[PDB]
RNA sequence: UGGAGAGUUUGAUCCUGGCUCAGGGUGAACGCUGGCGGCGUGCCUAAGACAUGCAAGUCGUGCGGGCCGCGGGGUUUUACUCCGUGGUCAGCGGCGGACGGGUGAGUAACGCGUGGGUGACCUACCCGGAAGAGGGGGACAACCCGGGGAAACUCGGGCUAAUCCCCCAUGUGGACCCGCCCCUUGGGGUGUGUCCAAAGGGCUUUGCCCGCUUCCGGAUGGGCCCGCGUCCCAUCAGCUAGUUGGUGGGGUAAUGGCCCACCAAGGCGACGACGGGUAGCCGGUCUGAGAGGAUGGCCGGCCACAGGGGCACUGAGACACGGGCCCCACUCCUACGGGAGGCAGCAGUUAGGAAUCUUCCGCAAUGGGCGCAAGCCUGACGGAGCGACGCCGCUUGGAGGAAGAAGCCCUUCGGGGUGUAAACUCCUGAACCCGGGACGAAACCCCCGACGAGGGGACUGACGGUACCGGGGUAAUAGCGCCGGCCAACUCCGUGCCAGCAGCCGCGGUAAUACGGAGGGCGCGAGCGUUACCCGGAUUCACUGGGCGUAAAGGGCGUGUAGGCGGCCUGGGGCGUCCCAUGUGAAAGACCACGGCUCAACCGUGGGGGAGCGUGGGAUACGCUCAGGCUAGACG
């Protein structure tokens, strides 16, 4: 079966493309704590249908381009900008630690 | 092509063969598709030759080609017997 | 002091000159046909596209222009010709293109 | 190697009368009957309180030198027993008693275990009919240990099986004296063996 | 069925704490010593350089010839020529050279492991099914002639065959554009239009065999894509210009920014990008109570590479180890113009290094390529050789033998020790000497049958006169370390902080169980020690399993970002969590049972397993999320 993930659209700045951040929980292999990792996937939106904040499902697809290997299956729930704000804050914190 | 042949598994001066289905290109002791029997040339035990008949019939139906020795061993096990 | 498998090498050279020839024809004819489709001459364009398709398939007979790469070339050729004729119209000779 | 050399010096060093010569360890000539102290210049001197390692090492050396088995085969048999299910000590003793040379000694074919080793090594012993010349051969319950028909006319076998008339054999062994053969009935229990050795000390010695 | 500790800081103690030792392991090496056999194993360094031989070919049942020879013909003879045949040589043509074999360089990466996707794909030979093969035409080698070059080799002209190339036809069918239907990414069907097939050979000769062509499917093998996992350094913090995306193209069997035009300004990063370093990865292996640590040699799977770098051709398949082209370094030939070569294939040479083998036998067995077959090729492989390198089996004798030879060492001078040890007595018979003497090998093939099933017959052994069996038959290698404590084993003499020992504590400066020798003893034994390295002890990087008042260790303090953590009640969801079924978890190894070499090592068979991940279903206590409510926390 083609893998199906669920994430948040955090970048609509590309043409016919979205950036879906997908989280996942798993116990640490040695320390057993349930830790939360995350990964961004470039998903294909051929109709510019999905916008920022939309929580969507993502399906493994025939490759559309380099780095782009997934399509947007459906919209789970409409825009919730809280997670997008969290991601943008986590990104903006990188400018504080340079030198 | 896919062939039915013998793989050597015994020690030195103690040959023990596995009647085995594998691609002809892979080495004779390499990863085979399925073990369909075993053969002991020195007849050390009362059961020195065993063959899965239905599996051999299947692999012959799909187009495997046994070696002359493999064909001899299969014929001795009644794989081709249609009486 | 070497082995006679150099014969193979010789053969390859011949086959090279055999393949490069056929392709060199096909491409050429293709261009020609496309030109006649851009300029509106429909009967001549299709009459040449027929020969181009014939050469493509005849090269597919051998090891020169073998499996469905030949269908790729035929598809692209016929698509481009039908598209360029739609800019002018009147598919006169009614050759490779279906009704 | 089999340690080959003086034997009753081990009768002395081990502190317990061993039977490595067969006879003459029963006669008042074992040198353990008349010299019970350990060998060497410092044998008669007052012994110091030995360490625990000393006790365990001496016990294991007693148990090993009783059978005349090298340290290699001894450690291998011990590890083999420890791998098996059951009490390590009793299984180890049953393995040691299952050796072909020890079975020959127990059946009275030889007066000593080393004489039994020489009898086996020279092909004078058959197992189930087939000649076997390996002292390390393991006897299974049900095997018939016999004397070679070509060797039954030798003087030593005549003497040994002429003295075995009326003598009893171990509970796990049977003996046909006229046919010069015997059977290994079962593995011997710890109660069946009269060995002056504490097996738990040897287990603790290899536990280190 | 699984877990041992000890020595050492002090005058003594407790604690903290490091160091060291007892264990196991090795592709080992070195010293002393060294008898046999079986099974394994053997360049870890210079991915340095290589003399020589072999290692990849095969088909006359695809085709025409050259050379040498024989036989029979057309002729009265000659000249000339026709046919058959033998040997040989290449050539054209087909298949194979992309497998097998080697190595660990490079790679931190979809390379590998694992689980999936391909509606985005290919697969020569093989298997099943449907259909077909009609006619014509052409060229290049071999060969003949001439030229150029020292050579490698090369250039031009002419003749010719084919399963070589081409044209037309036949359209079972397939390919493509467009339209419709089903299906849902490029899957399947249908219509018109267009385009596309073929090769013959052999006979036991008008009937079969090897083939050929188009298509569908199977099988096998692979390409590509995705989730998760995969070392150290943050004394590397910002990285990116084909960079991220789009449109349209080119390209491939196929998706793709793979490549290219034009357009948009994006993409990645403390959840560690980028950079540096190191390193093939895994099944496994070593160790460990386990968790874990270390490792990836032999064998098996995948990868990458073939003097260094780059590139295409041919082909089903290669960016091709023993194919091609160019640049670079090196070696060789050279008429100085120019050429030849590429052991990380087998063996061997040399260099480096502490260190790693025979320039061996064989096509008998297994496997592979070609061939209808006979058969040819195969340094794949099967064996032998060398090396205690490892594992296992075995021998150097067995029994009797003094209140106890001699010698040697102690000594209270009474004696004690080496010690039943020896000499000796009797017995067996390692070595060797003879005779027999293998299994591994029955198929391919031939005959009957029907070239099927079935039956029958025949050939073929490198190892090797080896294994093994029978007879005969000689008492016939023992060494190495240690003896102060950890740690099993004590005396004498010599030496005098000298000579030296030492893993740690430490010993020796006159009477040393510690140095050296002797006697004796302890431990192993064809081995014993040493060194190196790995795990162990080590709970000493503490998940299981540690700590921070004074022993190493709380940041000088606050505010607060990300993150981590979250009071009580009800409900929905079922992400974590849990359960059932199922798929996967190759083989070998590991575990258990039985069995084969006289045992064992080694090996065969069978059984049992198993974390993880995919799928279907279920559970909702807790963690999570959403919605509502409460006031004990918090704030006012
Ligand atoms: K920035
Ligand atoms: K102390
Ligand atoms: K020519
Ligand atoms: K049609
Ligand atoms: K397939
Ligand atoms: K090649
Ligand atoms: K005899
Ligand atoms: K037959
Ligand atoms: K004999
Ligand atoms: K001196
Ligand atoms: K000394
Ligand atoms: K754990
Ligand atoms: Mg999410
Ligand atoms: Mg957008
Ligand atoms: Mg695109
Ligand atoms: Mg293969
Ligand atoms: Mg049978
Ligand atoms: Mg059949
Ligand atoms: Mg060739
Ligand atoms: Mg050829
Ligand atoms: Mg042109
Ligand atoms: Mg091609
Ligand atoms: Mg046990
Ligand atoms: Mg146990
Ligand atoms: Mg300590
Ligand atoms: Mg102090
Ligand atoms: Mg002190
Ligand atoms: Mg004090
Ligand atoms: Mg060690
Ligand atoms: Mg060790
Ligand atoms: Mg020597
Ligand atoms: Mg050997
Ligand atoms: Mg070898
Ligand atoms: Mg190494
Ligand atoms: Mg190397
Ligand atoms: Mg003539
Ligand atoms: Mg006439
Ligand atoms: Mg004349
Ligand atoms: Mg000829
Ligand atoms: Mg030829
Ligand atoms: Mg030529
Ligand atoms: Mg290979
Ligand atoms: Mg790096
Ligand atoms: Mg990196
Ligand atoms: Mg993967
Ligand atoms: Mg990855
Ligand atoms: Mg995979
Ligand atoms: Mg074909
Ligand atoms: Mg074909
Ligand atoms: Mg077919
Ligand atoms: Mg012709
Ligand atoms: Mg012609
Ligand atoms: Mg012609
Ligand atoms: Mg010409
Ligand atoms: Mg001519
Ligand atoms: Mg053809
Ligand atoms: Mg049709
Ligand atoms: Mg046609
Ligand atoms: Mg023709
Ligand atoms: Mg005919
Ligand atoms: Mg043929
Ligand atoms: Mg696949
Ligand atoms: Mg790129
Ligand atoms: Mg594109
Ligand atoms: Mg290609
Ligand atoms: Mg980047
Ligand atoms: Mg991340
Ligand atoms: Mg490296
Ligand atoms: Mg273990
Ligand atoms: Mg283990
Ligand atoms: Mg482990
Ligand atoms: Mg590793
Ligand atoms: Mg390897
Ligand atoms: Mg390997
Ligand atoms: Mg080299
Ligand atoms: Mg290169
Ligand atoms: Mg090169
Ligand atoms: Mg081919
Ligand atoms: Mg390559
Ligand atoms: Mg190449
Ligand atoms: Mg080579
Ligand atoms: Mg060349
Ligand atoms: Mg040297
Ligand atoms: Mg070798
Ligand atoms: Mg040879
Ligand atoms: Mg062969
Ligand atoms: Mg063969
Ligand atoms: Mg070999
Ligand atoms: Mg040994
Ligand atoms: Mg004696
Ligand atoms: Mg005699
Ligand atoms: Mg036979
Ligand atoms: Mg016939
Ligand atoms: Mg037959
Ligand atoms: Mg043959
Ligand atoms: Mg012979
Ligand atoms: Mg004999
Ligand atoms: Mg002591
Ligand atoms: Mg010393
Ligand atoms: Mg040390
Ligand atoms: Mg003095
Ligand atoms: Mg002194
Ligand atoms: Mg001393
Ligand atoms: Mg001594
Ligand atoms: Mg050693
Ligand atoms: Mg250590
Ligand atoms: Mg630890
Ligand atoms: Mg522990
Ligand atoms: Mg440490
Ligand atoms: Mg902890
Ligand atoms: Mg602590
Ligand atoms: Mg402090
Ligand atoms: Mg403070
Ligand atoms: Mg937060
Ligand atoms: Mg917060
Ligand atoms: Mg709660
Ligand atoms: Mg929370
Ligand atoms: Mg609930
Ligand atoms: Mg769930
Ligand atoms: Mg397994
Ligand atoms: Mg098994
Ligand atoms: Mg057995
Ligand atoms: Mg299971
Ligand atoms: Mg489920
Ligand atoms: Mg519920
Ligand atoms: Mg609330
Ligand atoms: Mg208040
Ligand atoms: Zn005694």
């Amino acid at each position: 079966p083609k893998k199906v993930l669920t994430g948040v659209v955090v970048s609509d700045k590309m043409q016919k493309t979205v950036t879906v951040l997908v989280e996942r929980q798993f116990p640490h292999p040695l320390y057993g704590k349930v830790i939360k990792r995350s990964k961004k996937y470039l998903a294909h939106d051929p109709e510019e249908k999905y916008k920022l904040g939309d929580v969507v499902e993502i399906i493994e697809s025939r490759p559309i381009s380099k780095r782009k290997r997934f399509r947007v299956l459906r919209l789970v729930e409409s825009g919730r900008m809280d997670l997008v704000e969290k991601y943008l804050i986590r990104r903006q914190n990188y400018e504080s630690l340079s030198k | 092509m896919v062939k039915i042949r013998l793989a050597r598994f015994g020690s030195k001066h103690n040959p023990h063969y596995r009647i085995v289905v594998t691609d002809a290109r892979r080495k004779r002791d390499g990863k085979y598709i399925e073990k369909i029997g075993y053969y002991d040339p020195r007849k050390t035990t009362p059961d020195w030759l065993k063959v899965d008949v239905e599996r051999a019939r299947y692999w012959l139906s799909v187009g495997a080609q046994p070696t002359d020795t493999a064909r001899r061993l299969l014929r001795q096990a009644g794989v081709f017997r249609q009486e | 002091r070497n082995l006679s498998a150099l014969k193979r090498h010789r053969q390859s050279l011949k086959r090279r000159l055999r393949n490069k020839a056929k392709k060199s024809a096909i491409k050429t004819l293709s261009k020609k046909a496309i030109q006649l489709a851009q300029e509106g001459k429909a009967e001549e364009a299709l009459k040449i596209m027929r020969k181009a398709e014939s050469l493509i398939d005849k090269a597919a007979k051998g090891s020169t222009l073998h499996k469905n790469a030949a269908a790729r070339r035929k598809s692209r050729l016929m698509r481009k010709v039908r598209q360029l004729l739609e800019a002018a119209g009147a598919p006169l000779i009614g050759g490779g293109l279906s009704a | 190697g089999r340690y080959i050399g003086p034997v009753c010096r081990l009768c002395r060093r081990e502190g317990v009368k061993l039977y490595l010569k067969g006879e003459r360890c029963y006669s008042p000539k074992c040198a353990m009957e008349r010299r019970p102290y350990p060998p060497g210049q410092h044998g008669q001197k007052r012994a110091r309180r030995p360490s625990d390692y000393a006790v365990r090492l001496r016990e294991k050396q007693k148990l090993r030198r009783i059978y005349g088995i090298s340290e290699r085969q001894f450690r291998n048999l011990f590890e083999e027993a420890s791998k098996k299910k059951g009490v390590t000590g009793s299984v180890f003793l049953g393995l040691l008693e299952s050796r072909l040379d020890n079975v020959v000694y127990r059946l009275g074919f030889a007066v000593s275990r080393r004489q039994a080793r020489q009898l086996v090594r020279h092909g004078h012993i058959t197992v189930n009919g087939r000649r076997v010349d390996l002292p390390s051969y393991r006897v299974r319950p049900g095997d018939e240990i016999a004397v070679a028909e070509k060797s039954r006319n030798l003087e030593l076998i005549r003497q040994n099986l002429e003295a075995m008339k009326g003598r009893k054999v171990g509970p796990w062994l049977s003996l046909d004296v006229e046919g010069m053969k015997g059977k290994f009935l079962r593995l011997p229990d710890r109660e069946d063996l009269a060995l002056p050795v504490n097996e738990q000390l040897v287990i603790e010695f290899y536990s280190r």
